[PDB]
């Protein structure tokens, strides 16, 4: 018959300054047919002589966008196609991200929003110098803007390929994603900020691990604290070790801010955004 | 050809001990001359040695005694008097005297930052021979390059090898001169505690807030903080105060790059100095930063 | 084990060692996409759960990359150009640091009587670099696969400690 | 293998002056990617080039051309962006900058007593290049050794011959560094009156007779009376003048070991210090000697 | 002559360096006897009226006598053991300004187009002492051979001037 | 005969507690002679038989020394001899000098005095390693204590011979000597002293060559001055260029004395001995 179609069953699609080939939907490839142009009577011809299965239109220019009606000989509708022009997807927007050591997740977004119907191919393969080939990213809810990679290997390299493809072209977007480069936990929880009696300028603060990072004795995470005094402009650092550091300058009788931030511990990736701020009062 | 030589070529003794000197002439000298032992007289440096000392042991040979040697230097002669008004050399040597070496003691290393691994130690009494020393430094499983002492420096020694922390290494001094081979005792350690970290640098004071009394260090530690946990000594006093006083140490017993000192008088002038070292005591303190100035807010 | 606590505590300084001078060459050297060398092992191939694999195959496998990687090393300075010169000291004690640690693993190989693996024929030479800047491109090549060795070598002695 | 290569390899260039670069990229390596110099871009340093200072030659070849160059050091790389959404790296090369060395201006030199000769030249402009510095010295029958600098000391040298008195011997100096070769004019002389003799030792005052107000001055003269004629400044001022005065030259001016001075005060203490150099006054005046106290008679 | 009145100025000089070592030796290391070797000339055989004698003879002579004594003098530094290195840098500084004081010679028979003298067949090596102090011994040999050589070398230059 | 005697024709010595053998002077070998003892008419005897040409003395003692006579059978004085006894010659003492640079001269002195007849018999030969073998050395004027060497070489080394004998026996003294070191000329003549006018401290001194070193171009001299004022302790040395010296240190009005000495030019030998003083004062 004719070429099948993209989105919804009878709508073909072109662009401008191009060349355009209506098909028939409902009519047998070889079957005679007539074409209309809505509100207008004239039998409509095609750079191919002028009675096939398909309308040809080499004009394709806004005034050509509408709908078209094309009925066989006998009287019968074989089908209606509306022509909506456009134009090619641009190349996508694609970050990847990984809040952890053993899976990580991509996202992507248009550059340029075409008016037309839009879907992503994604895929991926890691480079060497077990097929390593081209492996697909299933999207999981529905078809999301993200995909997930279970059980990556930390060190090798994987170039990320996300193809956009609309009924007129493709454009495909290639990231480079290595897991030990792209990683970034999230910061830690339930910070607490406590009185030292005895000592009027001393606080004792404390955390846990965020429970997005499972506590492991392979994966540890070293932690880098700030802290200011309500006020202040300047804050101070402190690489603390462990799950707790005691400041000893807080400045007596006035509230302060603390907020740490995680990082691999063996400084691989980035440090994490910094936690929710946390206030405390020495004694 | 030579009517002789002495023997030993070229010894060195003890001082305060003997020495015995033999000269030997060959069979064809003594015969043109028509000479035996007998015609030996020995001096030395200009001094003629007195014949009483002298022991003629064979017809080709005669000897001297030297009692409790006290010279550094002797050059020895023998000669023989030929017919009676004449002199001719037969043969030479020179005499060196000392002291054997002493054993080195209070052995001490020191790890510079930027600077490979440097030890000292006292050397004894003088011993008046060239002395060479040389640092040894070996592990159980590889002997290690020996540490040759510079004519400056001949009581110190910087290895050529980069410090290894975390690895208990072997090491002691040998001293051994002509007279006499010593080692000193050996020590044992891990060079983590012997470290001398550079000073603190990038001293910053910082004005005062909408709080007066108040005021806040900041500076940066040395790169040695990858390997080590820093501990400090912060110091101030009043622009006008003859001595310097001291925050107590459990409060900054921890890494850190900053500190707010309180308590200090309004509109005053502030001068502070910092050193660190090893949080765990175990090393030496590091010279103290570059001085700052500061004021306090009005 | 003391003996594991004390080679653990060197590793980890060898790491940062390795990391600051990869990144402080790229930043006056920048380099402009992924570099291999043919010769570099390229055993660098597992996941997060590789922690599970058993004892002597980690051993002999870290001894067998750390060999070629300190071959590399060598023939980097007395060979690399004169352009690389501004690399020393660092690099020069970065070498210094690793044959001893080598030597450390023989050590703990023999103290726990475990059996010696068999001496592996060694690698044919290096070419020299076919250029200056060829050289450059190869010391990507090598800190890069060296810090990664590194990194997963700290992982794995950690995780032997937490079984025997 | 690699795509292609940047020339020239490593080039040097005087600043304020053009220099075209060209990278060519080999066939095998375009036909992979499906690209060719179109798709060069070039960025050095965490810069990106602006496109609009490229130029395409060939389908293999780009170029850019920098112009009134003025950084010291420019690291260059050519990089092509290949299916449009990555970047890999051609080749690259460093790029030196700097300015030719000027010509050695002011070239003296100096033969201190007991070392070897010594010369000193004015360096000119900065030239941001690593300069080597070869001192040359040479006879008109024999080409002599070059003289290389220190590291410390790169604006003089230090023969490692000894000194030839009374034969002219031309010198002069080569600066030479990757932008030009420049050599410094020849000079000639005679190292007889370049010498700078050390100072008067064994300083004497000896007190005076059963005359007063007369003081005889004693030392010892440098080894180097042997090779030339000794001149001499003698200085004397009272324990407290401020200022010191000064015997006629003409009274002093052939070698000597004493010298009588007069008509000074009864029982004042005076102190003298002496200087010497070639009796012909061409060369360099020694050091003064130490200083010497003498008391007149009652 | 200029050239000639610069080449005496330069043989005091050196008359007074070998003078001043020869009797700095006997000092420390005192010699008993007239020491000979068979190695060296033995051409200073003439009394006081020798000065009655014409130009080619004395310069051929001067310069093969030298020649000799440059000889031994490099032979003792290099071998002469141990003992003598008390006597450098004097000794090292006393050869190098006799090379070039023959150099001098043979340029002062250029410029006067005097005819060169045939190239007289080197002296085989001198066999290395028999022991230190025979080194010593064979340096009073020498030393005492040169300043006499060099004093009547003074002399000899400085009558010729009375002539031509 | 008989052993020819030493001195005198008819005396005979001998040494203490040898044996002495006197003969008859004036009688043919092998004519019977007696023997007295002055004032003594015992026919002597001697250890071979009793009756031949010569008395021997095996007792030798300072009894036995005095007047012996010896006489034919016939009564005829054949004639006297004198025992007196003595001690064979002690080494001799030598010394030699030369004031110029062509010739030298030798002394000699006995060590010890024998009361006995003394001569001496000089030589000197060259050693090597033209017969430079065994050269006698003439004693000048008569047979005095000098002999003189003239055209020697100047560094070549000489081996003097003085060898004393008496009639007891003998003993040789050798000295080693070389022109170039034993050389040592006379003082200068003629020191004067001037006052310089205009110039309260400076004197000019002149001198001369001494008459025995004549001048030459060959064998200059050098010289070196003292200077001392009269009552003053220390003298003040100058090594003057040439025949002249200009003092610029002299005391104002006292007067100063000057000395002198000469040396080889090439510092040969040993410096003179000082000239006489000359004494001047500043104007
Ligand atoms: C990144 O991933 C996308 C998606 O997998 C890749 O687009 C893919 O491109 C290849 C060409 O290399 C397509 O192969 C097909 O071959 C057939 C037979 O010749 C032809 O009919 C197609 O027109 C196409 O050329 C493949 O279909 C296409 N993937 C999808 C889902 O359409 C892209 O190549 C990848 N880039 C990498 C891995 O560098
Ligand atoms: C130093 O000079 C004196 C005097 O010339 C030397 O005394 C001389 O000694 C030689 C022996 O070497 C005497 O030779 C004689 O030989 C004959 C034949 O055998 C014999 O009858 C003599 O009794 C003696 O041995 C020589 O006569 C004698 N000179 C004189 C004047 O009596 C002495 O040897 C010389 N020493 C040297 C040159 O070292
Ligand atoms: C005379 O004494 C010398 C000195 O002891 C003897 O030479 C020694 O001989 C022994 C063996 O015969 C060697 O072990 C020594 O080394 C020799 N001494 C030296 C200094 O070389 C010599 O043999 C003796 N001669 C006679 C005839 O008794
Ligand atoms: C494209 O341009 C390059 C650069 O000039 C050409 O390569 C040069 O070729 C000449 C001789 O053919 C050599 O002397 C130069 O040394 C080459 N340049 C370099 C950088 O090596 C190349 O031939 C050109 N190609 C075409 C097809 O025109
Ligand atoms: C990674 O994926 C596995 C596979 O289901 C999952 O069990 C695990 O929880 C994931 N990791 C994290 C940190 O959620
Ligand atoms: C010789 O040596 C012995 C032992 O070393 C010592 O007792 C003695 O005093 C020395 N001197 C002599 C024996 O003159
Ligand atoms: C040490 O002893 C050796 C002995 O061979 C000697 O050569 C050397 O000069 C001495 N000193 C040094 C610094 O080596
Ligand atoms: C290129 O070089 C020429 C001559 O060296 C100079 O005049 C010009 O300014 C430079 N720059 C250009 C043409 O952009
Ligand atoms: C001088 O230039 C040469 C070029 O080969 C270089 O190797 C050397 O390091 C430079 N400096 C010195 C002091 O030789
Ligand atoms: C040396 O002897 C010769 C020979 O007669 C004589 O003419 C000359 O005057 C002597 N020399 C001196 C300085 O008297």
């Amino acid at each position: 018959p004719c070429p099948q179609a993209w989105g919804p069953p009878g709508v073909q699609y072109g662009q401008p300054g191009r060349s355009v080939k209506l098909c028939c939907p409902g009519v047998t490839a070889g079957d005679p047919v007539s074409w209309f142009r809505d509100g207008e009577p004239k039998l409509l011809q095609g750079p191919d002589s002028g009675l096939g299965h398909e309308l040809v239109l080499a004009q394709a220019d806004s005034t050509d966008e509408g709908t078209y009606i094309c009925q066989t000989l006998d009287g019968a509708l074989g089908g209606t196609v509306t022509l909506q022009l456009g134009y090619p997807p641009a190349r996508p927007v694609v970050s990847c991200q990984a809040a952890d050591y053993e899976n990580f997740s991509c996202t992507w977004s248009p550059s340029q929003i075409s008016g037309l119907p839009t879907r992503y191919l994604t895929s991926y393969r890691k480079k060497t110098v077990p097929s390593t080939g081209p492996w697909p990213c299933p999207q999981d809810p529905l078809g999301a803007a993200r995909c997930v990679v279970h059980g990556a290997e930390f060190w090798s390299q994987y170039r990320i390929n996300v193809t956009e493809v609309n009924p007129l072209g493709a454009s495909t977007r290639l990231l480079d994603v290595s897991l030990q480069s792209i990683l970034r936990p999230d910061p830690p929880q339930g910070l607490r900020v406590e009185s030292v009696p005895g000592y009027p300028r001393r606080l004792r603060a404390s955390w846990t691990y965020p429970a997005s990072w499972p506590s492991q004795p392979h994966f540890l995470l070293k932690f880098r604290l700030q802290y200011r005094p309500a006020q202040h402009p300047a804050w101070s650092t402190v690489e603390p070790a462990g799950l707790e550091e005691v400041i000893t300058d807080a400045v007596a009788g006035l509230p302060h801010a603390v907020r740490v931030s995680a990082r691999d511990f063996l400084d691989a990736g980035t440090w994490s955004t910094w936690s929710p701020e946390a206030w405390g009062t020495p004694s | 050809d030579p009517c002789g030589y002495i023997s030993p070529e070229s010894p060195v003794v003890q001082l305060h001990s003997n020495f015995t000197a033999v000269c030997v002439l060959k069979e064809k000298c003594m015969d043109y001359f028509h000479v035996n032992a007998n015609y030996i007289v020995w001096k030395t440096n200009h001094f003629t040695i007195p014949k009483e000392q002298y022991t003629i042991i064979n017809r080709t040979a005669s000897s001297v005694t030297f009692t409790d040697i006290a010279s550094l230097n002797i050059q020895l002669t023998c000669n023989i008097l030929t017919f009676g008004q004449l002199e001719q050399n037969v043969y030479g040597i020179t005499i060196i005297s000392g002291l054997p070496p002493e054993k080195p003691k209070n052995l001490s290393c020191i790890v510079n930052e930027g600077k490979k691994m440097r030890c000292e130690w006292d050397g004894g009494r003088e011993t008046h021979l060239e002395t060479n020393f040389t640092l040894k430094s070996e592990w159980a499983t590889h002997k290690f390059a020996d540490c040759k002492a510079k004519r400056d420096t001949p009581t110190s020694c910087t290895v050529d090898y980069s410090t290894v922390y975390f690895v208990n290494i072997e090491v002691w001094v040998e001293a051994e001169n002509a007279l006499g081979k010593v080692t000193s005792d050996h020590i044992n350690f891990d060079p983590v505690y012997k470290v001398k970290p550079n000073p603190p640098h990038n001293l910053s004071v910082i004005n005062s807030e909408e709080l007066s009394s108040i005021l806040k260090l900041t500076w940066t530690n040395p790169s040695i903080k990858s390997v080590i946990i820093l501990k400090y000594n912060i110091q101030y006093r009043t622009k006008d105060a003859s001595t310097w006083s001291q925050i107590p140490p459990e409060d900054t017993a921890s890494t850190r790059s900053s500190f707010t000192v309180q308590d200090l008088k309004p509109f005053t002038e502030y001068v502070f100095r910092i050193r660190c070292m090893k949080e765990d005591g175990k090393g030496y303190w590091s010279d103290w930063s570059e001085e700052a100035s500061g004021i306090t807010y009005e | 084990r003391a003996e594991l606590d004390s080679t653990v505590l060197l590793t980890r300084s060898l790491l940062a060692d390795t990391r600051q001078l990869a990144a402080q060459l790229r930043d006056k050297f920048p380099a402009d996409g992924d570099h291999n060398l043919d010769s570099l092992p390229t055993l660098a191939m597992s996941a997060g759960a590789l922690g599970a694999l058993q004892l002597p195959g980690v051993l002999t496998r870290l001894r067998a990359d750390l060999l070629s990687y300190l071959r590399h090393v060598q023939w980097l300075r007395r060979a690399g150009g004169s352009s690389l010169k501004t690399l020393e000291p660092e690099l020069g004690t970065l070498q210094a640091r690793l044959d001893r640690l080598l030597r450390r693993l023989q050590l703990l190989m023999s103290r726990l009587a475990l059996p010696q693996p068999p001496p592996d024929p060694p690698a044919p030479p290096l070419a020299p670099p076919s250029s200056a800047w060829g050289g450059i491109r190869a010391a990507h090549a090598i800190l890069g696969g060296l810090h990664l060795t590194l990194d997963w070598a700290v992982r794995g002695l950690l995780l032997l400690k937490t079984r025997l």
